[PDB]
């Protein structure tokens, strides 16, 4: 139960460009450096994972949503 | 090489410690960016004078043969002529100091030090040993210097027509080295990739997601999704130090202040280069990042993952950050940056 403050600095992490959303490109770039080698599919099922209006991309409120566990 | 450019020269850092930086800089893929050294603290850290803790608030002084130094008399210390009220609140800075660890000592410079300064133009010639300077700390007190068959000099003495001489006294380690400034970090941007290891310790166990997923379940997969994401918030989690800026770290008897796992680090790893190199602790503590008190300098040393070295305005740090980030490293903001309208983020900074 991270707090607003400390939830955006994280969120910052993967929203590498300028404007607050997480794209799929975004999340493919986190995931290697992480150690996870995915396919534009596998990234896909990610943002869609996250995804809740169905915009294509994550963004803040929806990703303080589910970093619950 | 030492040094490559005018940046590394104006700022401050001994060449061969910085030589470290850059070695430090490279090895852990880390963009470190550094507020600027005083020049007069610049040959004292690396003839291996110590640097100082947050322990310490006594001021520095700026003038006379104690140029670098930190003074138990504040009347010798950069607060000259100031108020009799300020050289109280200064009285009470240095005497906190001693009460913990911190030591009295006489003060002696090295040859090479007392050239420094005369080639400075702090200390105009002397007699074959007895200092002048145009500093107005000289209208008031009187100084001279007598070495030692040790070839160091000692700082003495006396107040204006008004007798006996009596050698400077500055705050010294708990072990009595004299303390001069420490190098003051503004942040530290780790690449993304430094916290992979981090986020597979606290999520599978150390194991990749494909190689935990074999060894504890069974022969679109829901679970899969599931601890990619968990790796990737435990990834940013760790790369911003969120858990462990909740507390203050502490080196052996000395608050570091807030610093994350990955900034210990790399301070370690500066201070060992500080060491080989024949200097002492050079960083004492954590970012500027996470400094309460944040300081408002305009000029930043940035020394980049590559080795790259150059001076940033505001401006110049901000595209240079975003620019970075662009790359994967990751960077967050001294929290009270944004409420004062001076965070470097151009992004909806909000929920
Ligand atoms: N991470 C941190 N946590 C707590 N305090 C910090 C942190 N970073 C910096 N500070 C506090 C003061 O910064 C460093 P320090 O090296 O004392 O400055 P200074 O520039 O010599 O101050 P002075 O001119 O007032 O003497
Ligand atoms: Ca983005
Ligand atoms: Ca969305
Ligand atoms: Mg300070
Ligand atoms: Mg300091
Ligand atoms: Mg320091």
């Amino acid at each position: 139960t991270d707090s607003e403050e400390e939830i955006r600095e994280a969120f910052r992490v993967f929203d590498k460009d300028g404007n607050g959303y997480i794209s799929a490109a975004e999340l493919r770039h986190v995931m290697t450096n992480l150690g996870e080698k995915l396919t534009d599919e596998e990234v896909d099922e990610m943002i869609r994972e996250a995804d809740i209006d169905g915009d294509g991309q994550v963004n803040y409120e929806e990703f303080v949503q589910m970093m619950t566990a | 090489a030492g040094y490559a450019n005018a940046a590394d020269r104006e700022s401050g850092i001994p060449a061969a410690v910085l030589d470290g930086i850059k070695a430090v800089a490279k090895e852990k893929n880390a963009t470190l960016m550094f507020r600027l050294v005083n020049p007069h603290s610049t040959s004292l850290i690396a003839e291996g004078v110590a640097t100082k803790g947050l322990g310490v608030h006594a001021k520095s002084s700026d003038w006379g043969l104690q140029a670098g130094y930190i003074p138990v008399n504040p009347n010798l210390s950069k607060l000259f002529g100031r108020a009799p009220e300020v050289i109280a609140r200064a009285d009470n800075d240095v005497n906190s100091s001693l009460a913990h660890g911190h030591t009295a000592v006489d003060l002696t410079l090295s040859k090479e030090r007392l050239d420094y300064l005369r080639q400075a133009g702090l200390v105009t010639g002397m007699a074959d040993g007895v200092v002048a300077s145009n500093h107005a700390g000289y209208e008031q007190f009187e100084f001279r210097v007598k070495e030692t068959s040790d070839g160091r000099y000692a700082v003495q003495y006396r107040r204006k027509g008004g007798d006996d001489f009596e050698a400077v006294k500055v705050i010294g380690n708990a072990a009595g080295i004299p303390l001069t400034a420490d190098i003051d970090m503004f942040a530290i941007m780790p690449h993304l990739s430094n916290f992979r290891d981090s986020a597979r310790s606290s999520v599978t166990s150390g194991d990749s997601v494909t190689d935990y997923l074999a060894r504890t379940r069974r022969a679109l997969d829901r679970e899969r999704i599931d601890l990619l994401w968990k790796i990737a918030r435990a990834g940013a989690r760790s790369a911003v130090g969120t858990e462990a800026r909740r507390q203050f770290r502490y080196d052996g008897d000395m608050n570091i202040g807030v610093i994350t796992d990955f900034e210990l680090e790399v301070r370690n790893a500066l201070n060992r280069r500080a060491h080989a190199v024949g200097a002492q602790d050079v960083v004492q503590h954590g970012t500027e990042q996470n400094n309460p008190f944040p300081e408002a300098d305009e000029k930043i040393f940035v020394v980049s993952a590559t080795g790259e070295s150059q001076m940033l305005t505001r401006g110049q740090l901000k595209e240079y950050i975003g620019q970075q980030r662009g790359e994967g490293y990751v960077f967050y903001e001294n929290r009270a940056y944004g409420v004062a309208g001076k965070s470097l983020f151009d992004d909806g900074l909000g929920a």
